[PDB]
């Protein structure tokens, strides 16, 4: 049974100690650029179907269109067929910061779809009362919508989180990088039975911390 | 203060609130509370959305301190908007905001300096006491405390004209006693011309000027409610007496 | 009928155009399964979901029979992808450096191949004598050049050559990317790796696996193969040439 | 009978609970008779109102409804003698995408009634409020008054055995209520003429209340029967609450 | 060139047919599955969060985690890890029904988490008032989880269609599944620039036609 002690152990934390960092950083900023711009194209995908701030359903009918279109197209096919431009911007094809920016197209038009949710579900007597006094339309969103619905703002990061760790592994063997990078060299192919299971072991702590923490301050922030 | 006209209607399964709105109009005079009576719901539980364009109508047009309001761009309707104050038959508020952050936010919406929102909130709230429990939640405090929330948040911007739908009736009336020594005031003062909707006849007699009575989207009468008696000419305005 | 396993690409190739019409006409059904992961098609061979598969090299089928103690054997050899080194951000060989980057293929056995060049190009040195089979980062006796390699997907080696100074290219991917197949600097003599078909080993007498044989060594067959596959290393039946 | 026993409902010292601290408080409510409740909103529009129901315990003191505890039923038997009593509410709380008149079933389709005397008990206790003719209609099509009697109709629909109210007509015009009054007195002529109720107005309970209570913080202050519409209250601080007159 | 790509397309005629009948059978059958165990799953989760039925701390706590941990684990190793069984259950690991069953599997937590949205965000009071009614869990949710909240599930279950569509590519590589094992012929191993155009335009109408069902189903049922 010491074998499984020592095979590991010698090796591995050479090794590790990268595909982590590569890992978290993938994960992270990609996921940062996916909420930001996310957000902006979500809001107009309401406010142009709201009909109450303002109105075009033509505008309304395109948007929606694309969003679809880029929702359900396949991610890995999209990147190989993004690499050219990815080149051109990253200034290589090589590494987890072009990882993200690929995982990043992705989120941005994953999130928004999301959101549209978080405002159809909004209870209507409060909008009719912020246009009864008068504010801009940007005020109304910026400084009152989001609260209202600040509880279902932290699920949504919650799960695209989660969501974004399952796509990176799958972005990690093409580009390099990352906890699927290894497990491919362990598994698939020279499959190791007890390097696996520690793979596994690390993977169950971390993601019920991150959604342990989400659910803590979705409570709070009721 | 006048309308032009207004009127909206509704096809057979459009369906919504109530049935039509008729050809109506109406001139509310300045430093005077204006009272609107008659059986349930028939358009008048809707009717005051139109005077402040909350609805849109079919028909007609309006006039407030001036202004024509139907023709109105709406950067220009915020400016009318704003100096036209509303309360309402449900509560209407921002859950996770507290109920002094409530009150500022019309403020807020007004671009006052943060001294005067603060200043204007502690005023408000100690006009109508809630002073005493403010940092607080909607959970927390009940609905005769969220009247006065409505109130003073309607209040605060020192509207031209307020526009109420039932706040202060809503209460009961032994609650409602202590209340009305409020608008009371506020009208001798600062000639608010408060226009208010009832089903209620004991309110009118003791605080209106003039009453329409109403139904099926159009007036049965209006009557003087002066020397605390309402002197009406119709049995429907009888009826609404008893 | 007759149940195949290959992966996608060159060997499902050579079954979908010319052996799979060539079986047909000899009165087998052919069911060709298609993989992109080298696990499954040992299994579903042993397993019996397939009848036969010619995916399998001679390294790698002594590797997953042992591990997994398969009742398997290769039958006969297949014409397979050269190995050859291509220039990248270097253009000739001699533009070495110390800390110099190459592309190599991630796969174990393939990995073992381009460490069994690179000591025949003398950057790095080997431990000569350890199992070829089996090489690899270990068994460098010595990076001799302390070269910085880039493990990476085969598909992706032809697109590196613009990231990395030099890149070694499967082969199954230097001549579907044939505009640049003929620009290598190094090529491959070693014979340990090559491709081999592979059945159950009580099917190896079987006439349906003598008529894929013989389809596998048919004329039109060859014919077929020279023209598809120009320049892949031979089985040694055909003189590996 | 009804009889209440030290209630109480001690909270934190924080105390940023629906209300402040209240305090063990008895009472008992016979057969024959109508009860009225009547305070300040300092005391709790709500009371212990919801805790009638035991949507929440006696920190101190116990409940017999119908002469039968209810604190120490603690069962779906509990639940079930629940079903068996009538109470309205402050909040509409109706389903918004079935109908009103399905709004006005779903209370029989807690008693698992057979399907006919669910019509029939429906078109009945609905053609008695009058809202028959807006039955159809979706929430979209209303006013308050409509969905009032919504409310008293979800709740006369059992025939329940005893009955509670929650400040209802404070939002409604006279003769409805008037004749939905007149309906609660006939349900005096069924087994049952218990009907108790909030309003800390005098109004409604001067009109047609037989007895009442009168409070603030949770201590009652005086109980008194109204009589040729007057209440004739021996109370020094009942007189204030009195001057709403 | 246009010409030799118009009369290569024509070539690949039956094959074509082949792999878009496989598809439909992998995306819609393993649908069935994650909305049907994800909803009870949602559900019980919910039930033992609230004081509604019966309140279970421990096994609220249990369940959740157990949810998370099967989310976030990775699609593709999980794959490889459910081999022996699989092979078992259905007498092969070959296929789209054997692929199915593993979409399906993803598929119940996926949807039990989009449910946990929807349920823990319904308005309060008329749980409350059947509740004082003294009504049993059974009718609560026979009628009462449904009625609002069921445009909200069309929404759950169109990004839920439309996610394994996505996943149907990762499981073309190893199932031969449909549009995913096209996808991975004459893309990576040889480049057909032609029928990746076809390929992308005939997922496009697929993409607008799904989200376009979902959009007019919720619309309808408020």
């Amino acid at each position: 049974t010491f074998q499984q002690a020592v095979s590991t152990i010698v090796g591995m934390k050479d090794e590790i100690f990268r595909a982590l960092g590569e890992t978290f950083v993938m994960v992270g900023l990609s996921t940062t650029f996916a909420v930001i711009f996310g957000t902006l194209l979500g809001v107009l995908l309401f406010v142009t179907s709201s009909r109450q701030l303002h109105y075009n359903k033509l505008v309304n009918f395109l948007l929606d269109n694309l969003v679809n279109l880029m929702r359900a197209f396949p991610f890995v096919i999209l990147m190989i067929a993004m690499i050219p431009a990815t080149r051109a911007i990253v200034g290589s094809t090589i590494g987890p910061v072009a990882a993200s920016l690929v995982l990043s197209v992705s989120g941005l038009f994953y999130f928004a779809r999301l959101v549209e949710q978080n405002l159809r579900e909004v209870p209507k007597g409060v909008i009719e009362a912020a246009a009864a006094m008068g504010a801009p339309p940007i005020a109304i969103v910026c400084k009152v919508l989001l609260n209202e619905a600040r509880a279902g703002m932290v699920s949504s990061i919650t799960v695209l989180a989660i969501g974004l760790l399952s796509y990176s592994a799958a972005a990690g063997m093409i580009g390099g990088g990352g906890l699927g990078d290894l497990a491919i060299r362990y598994g698939y192919y020279r499959y190791q039975t007890e390097v696996i299971i520690f793979i596994v072991a690390l993977l169950v702590l971390l993601v019920i911390l991150i959604q342990s923490t989400g659910n803590a301050l979705a409570r709070k922030l009721d | 203060i006048i309308l032009d006209k207004v009127s909206k209607h509704y096809q057979t399964r459009d369906k919504t609130r109530f049935a039509a709105v008729e050809p109506t109009s109406l001139e509310i005079r300045d430093g005077e509370i204006f009272g609107l009576m008659g059986y349930s719901g028939a358009g008048k539980s809707t009717l005051l959305r139109l005077i402040n364009l909350l609805e849109r109508p079919d028909s007609g047009k309006v006039n407030v301190c001036g202004q024509e309001l139907t023709a109105l761009d709406a950067a220009a309707l915020r400016q009318a908007r704003q100096n036209i104050g509303m309360v309402f038959q449900q509560f209407n508020l921002l859950s996770n905001r507290t109920v002094a952050d409530n009150v500022a936010f019309p403020l807020e919406i007004a671009g006052w300096p943060s001294e005067k929102i603060k200043a204007r909130v502690k005023e408000c709230l100690e006009i109508v006491g809630l002073t005493e429990r403010a940092g607080h939640y909607p959970a927390q405090l009940s609905g005769g405390q969220k009247q006065r929330v409505g109130i003073a948040r309607a209040l605060a911007p020192k509207p031209q004209v307020i526009l109420a739908d039932e706040p202060t009736s809503a209460l009961d009336p032994a609650t409602t006693r202590s209340v009305l020594e409020c608008l009371e005031d506020i009208n001798k003062r600062f000639n608010v011309t408060i226009v208010i909707v009832t089903h209620e006849m004991s309110v009118i007699r003791r605080l209106c000027d003039r009453a329409a009575l109403l139904d099926k989207g159009k007036v049965v009468e209006i009557v003087e409610v002066r020397g605390n008696q309402i002197h009406a000419q119709s049995d429907i305005g009888r009826e609404l007496i008893r | 009928e007759i149940v195949f396993g290959t992966t996608v690409g060159d060997f499902g190739d050579m079954v979908k155009e010319q052996i799979q019409a060539e079986l047909e006409k000899k009165g087998y059904t052919v069911k060709l399964v298609e993989f992109t992961d080298y696990v499954r098609p040992n299994l579903a061979l042993a397993e019996g979901e397939l009848d036969i598969n010619v995916f399998q090299h001679k390294p790698y089928l002594d590797d997953f029979k042992k591990e997994h103690n398969l009742d398997i054997t290769e039958v006969f050899q297949v014409p397979t992808a050269p190995l050859g080194l291509y220039p990248g951000k270097l253009k000739s060989l001699e533009e070495v450096k110390d800390g110099s980057t190459v592309s190599a293929p991630n796969d174990p056995s393939n990995f073992a191949r381009v460490l069994v060049m690179l000591d025949e190009l003398g950057w790095i040195k080997l431990k000569d004598g350890i199992n070829p089979l089996t090489a690899s980062k270990a068994d460098i006796a010595e990076n001799l050049k302390n070269i910085k390699i880039v493990e990476l997907e085969a598909a992706q080696l032809p697109r590196s050559r613009a990231d990395v100074d030099f890149a070694v290219v499967n082969g199954n991917y230097a001549i579907s990317s044939g505009m640049k197949l003929t620009e290598a600097l190094f090529q491959e003599p070693s014979f340990a790796y090559v491709n081999w078909s592979a059945v159950k080993t009580a099917d190896k007498d079987s006439q349906w696996l003598k008529d894929v044989t013989e389809a596998y060594n048919s004329d039109a067959f060859k014919a077929y193969a020279h023209k598809r596959f120009e320049g892949y290393k031979s089985p040694a039946a055909w003189n590996e040439g």
